[PDB]
DNA sequence: CCCGGTGCCGAGGCCGCTCAATTGGTCGTAGACAGCTCTAGCACCGCTTAAACGCACGTACGCGCTGTCCCCCGCGTTTTAACCGCCAAGGGGATTACTCCCTAGTCTCCAGGCACGTGTCACATATATACATCCTG
DNA sequence: CAGGATGTATATATGTGACACGTGCCTGGAGACTAGGGAGTAATCCCCTTGGCGGTTAAAACGCGGGGGACAGCGCGTACGTGCGTTTAAGCGGTGCTAGAGCTGTCTACGACCAATTGAGCGGCCTCGGCACCGGG
């Protein structure tokens, strides 16, 4: 009868190179990433992450043993990727998501000229009448850094968010600073 | 952090082997080389982190790594004062 | 350049030199990190991470003159993984 | 040079001076002792 | 004759304690009688010096729990770590 | 009345402890929970190795521990091992072990 | 009193007497010490230091260098055959190791 | 409001100065010189510690530390460290 | 005397086989005899280096103990 | 290697005495804790660029195979001494007597350890031809 | 049997980092001078544990024979080195901020210390039974 929630956001950034590499033809790096909801430390229950990538790489099969989980790549084209996340409990079954590799923008996001592409996925695992061990890991989740932790996508929305506060203070800051030193070198 | 034992690249490696006097190298000593250093480095900042929270001290002093060196067997001159 | 002059070129240059063979921005973030799995929010001294890099460039330059030697053992110039792995077994590391 | 000599020399003098007059006291204190270590050999033939 | 002195009684106690009916040998008596005193040495000595680090003129149960920390590989420190605290926290209440 | 030992809970001599400690030039001054926590461990210790040499000796039919089974025990655990690693048990013997490329088939 | 003189002056020696009787009384080392044990060591010590100090002198001289370096004490160190069982394990930083290529690896 | 830290530059300086007029020695140089004095002081005294106590006695002397510079220094060292220390008790006991 | 061959050829092979050997070759025995003869040669000096301060005319196992700890060989079994 | 019989000396339990552990009582001192601060550790951002990453190419080193030659390995018989008991006595340890050495305390005093500024005094970085020191012909 | 073609020294120079050198501070040391304590040196002397005699078989040793393992020669393959080009984050040092290691000041519980009392431990002794030894399956 117990039940426990962790929530989890999943996802993968990108960054275009602005033209197409001669070397092996990618045009976008990108980073695919799970990571905690919540400022919490992944590790205390997560054993490893595994993400399996499209045919085309050296090795699909990546692995990852630390949060916040991540690999970062390159590429040209979009492709599923399969991140299974395993618990330290053998007993309990490992999770199983399917991202999106996302590296292009829509027309809207494009005409915005915005710097990054996001694609990004809020879930929660639920572990349903879960070992003592694991139950005792999942209680026992320490805090992972003292500093913020904050979510990306909608990507241009986030952005703009950030530059109506951005923009504001520093036209502020600018206008106030070039009056004060006209005015006293006037006097 | 995470994966910043990756931050011992292949060519530290061969340096650190240069200076030991290996001649050839192959390719997984890379790896052999960045486990052992982890391990290594692992068993000092126990032994460093153990000599500073009983000192309750936030900052991990010089001499809590000489005697953390010192107890591993590693004993190191140029940081004692 | 013969696959192996420039080579020993550079174990002559490298046997001669005492700089630090690791970068330490690099070092100090594995320092970092094998910190934080035993204490959050830890402070390190300039001195102590120099001489962690100093205990560890010597134990990883003792570990390679011993690998060197354990690999001439097989008529091998070339040092492989068994070699450091019974370095380390016969040092009592891995026994 | 002979400044500071003197300015020693006193401090050594009255040092010097001081620590004789000084084994004088220890030397009536061994006469009162050397009695006290005729009694004691006293008690040692006690003890024989 | 002179009064050499040992564990041994204490060592048949925890032995009759942890196996009721498996004995023990004078051979192995005298083996853990030596590891006793060893381990006693080793751990008094990191205690010591941890106490001449820290300026201490004193070794504390604290010194001891540190020097325990510093010896023993893991999960053997961190029994021992608790059956330590366990004994002082009911030694203190009594 | 009551031994510090039976105080504590533990079967070993705190009281011996403390002397030792106190004597063996350690410090000037032992505190008052140290040779309890000290005893405890030492305790703790031998009671791991007293029932793994136990139940190493049973295991050969015999009831009474001998020094070939504490040298098994000690080398089969991997923290004993770690621990008494530079040591060597007297008429202990070495452990059962034979190199597969020395093998035979 | 007496113009004082001190012990390390009295036996002769430079390290300090008076220290390393302080150090070995407030110690782990013993309850008193007596006015002979610090004498010898820091006469022992003192002889130490100057034996690798020579060594370390020589060494520099051979590279031509006229201030005594961590490269020094350890070639000093690591040519000498007692220093160096002295010190087997103990490291010294930037001191780094020597040009001891294995006659195996040279080109043939 | 100070903090000084002591040191065995003072004398590990005037040694150097007096075995070679003409060499110098750096900063790094002097700090580890002095950590191996440290290291070798803590070798010689534990040692005589540790005979002390195997022999039952609560207090160290020259004959303690002579049987464990005896042990401790190798070969041909052991016997130079010896007789430096031998002449040096006897030139201390002298009143000179 | 001259008497280091008491270490025979059996009782090498023999420690060999504790050691888990199975075939020697014909010069492994003149190298163990002297790594043997160091090593004695070693704790016997420290042993004898305690006993002379111990001012002991026999040598003890209590020595040989402590020459054994000083080289690192921690021995147990013999009262130390 | 496993099993049933006999056997013995070393394990384990009891007796008794004493010396260490314990109980009670005192002084003081190192420490616990709060107050203040100022250094150094942390974070950040930009100009510079040296080092790292990726890829191409082939050359030399790993590695697999084969063959000879012998140098250990198993077995039988032959020779040496390690091993298990007695018998002096030479040392290792109890017991008593006694003194040189160190402890403890209190002044008196030479000496070294920095804060600071000043004046020398290396050799790291830079520059160039001289010397190897290759390697493809 | 050369020579472009690199790489590695060798020597010289200079000016900014760092040894090097006063100038006075003082406070933690270093020694001198009485008084008190104390443990180990020294001489006996009782008592076990060595070192020294003659046998018994058990292991060391010597030999033999052939067999399987070491070592050398050789060749196939591939991967590890070197060079070139692209890329990245490492080194620099410039600025801003505050966190806590450290100094400091006060008040106090804990432990060394000393004296008396008590029983836990340990030498000693004896009875006994777990495993050493052994011969058939």
């Amino acid at each position: 009868g117990v039940t426990i929630v962790k929530p989890i956001v999943y996802g993968n950034v990108a960054r275009y190179f602005g033209k197409k590499r001669e070397e092996d033809g990618h045009t976008h790096q990108w980073t695919v990433y799970v990571k905690p909801y919540r400022n919490e430390d992944m590790s205390a229950y997560v054993k490893k992450i595994q993400f399996k990538l499209h045919e085309s790489y050296g090795n699909p099969l990546r692995v990852v043993t630390k949060p916040p989980y991540e690999i970062t790549e390159t590429g040209w084209g979009e492709f599923e990727i399969i991140i299974k996340i395993f618990f330290i409990d053998p007993n309990e079954r490992p999770v199983t998501l399917y991202h999106l590799l996302k590296l292009f923008q829509s027309d809207t996001n494009a005409m915005l000229g915005k710097k990054t592409v996001v694609s990004e996925f809020y879930d929660e695992m639920i572990f349903q009448d879960p070992t003592a061990m694991m139950q005792q890991l999942l209680t026992t989740s320490r805090q992972l850094t003292l500093g913020a932790y904050k979510h990306e996508t909608e990507f241009a929305e986030l952005e703009v968010k950030t530059r109506e506060k951005l923009e504001a203070a520093k036209k502020k800051t600018s206008f106030e600073i070039a009056e004060l030193k006209e005015r006293l070198k006037a006097s | 952090l995470r994966d910043n034992i990756q931050g011992i690249t292949k060519p530290a490696i061969r340096r650190l082997a240069r200076r030991g006097g290996v001649k050839r190298i192959s390719g997984l000593i890379y790896e052999e080389t960045r486990g052992v250093l982890k391990v290594f480095l692992e068993n000092v900042i126990r032994d460093a982190v153990t000599y500073t929270e009983h000192a309750k001290r936030k900052t991990v002093t010089a001499m809590d790594v000489v005697y953390a060196l010192k107890r591993q067997g590693r004993t190191l001159y140029g940081f004692g004062g | 350049y013969r696959p192996g002059t420039v080579a020993l070129r550079e174990i002559r240059r490298y046997q001669k030199s005492t700089e630090l063979l690791i970068r330490k921005l690099p070092f100090q973030r594995l320092v970092r990190e094998i910190a934080q799995d035993f204490k959050t929010d830890l402070r390190f001294q300039s001195s102590a991470v120099m001489a962690l890099q100093e205990a560890c460039e010597a134990y990883l330059v003792g570990l390679f003159e011993d690998t060197n030697l354990c690999a001439i053992h097989a008529k091998r110039v070339t040092i492989m993984p068994k070699d450091i792995q019974l370095a380390r077994r016969i040092r009592g590391e891995r026994a | 040079w002979l400044s500071a000599d003197f300015a020693q020399e006193r401090r050594w003098k009255r040092g010097v001076a001081r620590k004789v007059v000084r084994m004088v006291i220890r030397h009536h204190e061994e006469q009162r002792q050397k009695e006290e270590r005729a009694r004691r050999e006293e008690q040692a033939k006690l003890r024989r | 004759r002179s009064r050499k002195e040992s564990y041994s009684v204490y060592v048949y106690k925890v032995l009759k304690q942890v196996h009721p009916d498996t004995g023990i040998s004078s051979k192995a008596m005298g083996i853990m009688n030596s590891f006793v005193n060893d381990i006693f040495e080793r751990i008094a000595g990191e205690a010591s010096r941890l106490a001449h680090y820290n300026k201490r003129s004193t070794i504390t149960s604290r010194e001891i729990q540190t020097a325990v920390r510093l010896l023993l590989p893991g999960e053997l420190a961190k029994h021992a770590v608790s059956e330590g605290t366990k004994a002082v926290t009911k030694y203190t209440s009594s | 009345a009551k031994s510090r030992s039976s105080r504590a809970g533990l079967q070993f001599p705190v009281g011996r402890v403390h002397r030792l400690l106190r004597k063996g030039n350690y410090a000037e001054r032992v505190g008052a929970g140290a040779p309890v926590y000290l005893a405890a461990v030492l305790e703790y210790l031998t009671a791991e190795i007293l029932e793994l040499a136990g139940n190493a000796a049973r295991d050969n039919k015999k009831t009474r521990i001998i020094p070939r089974h504490l040298q098994l025990a000690i080398r089969n655990d991997e923290e004993l091992n770690k621990l008494l690693g530079r040591v060597t048990i007297a008429q202990g013997g070495v452990l059962p072990n034979i190199q597969a490329v020395l093998l035979p088939k």
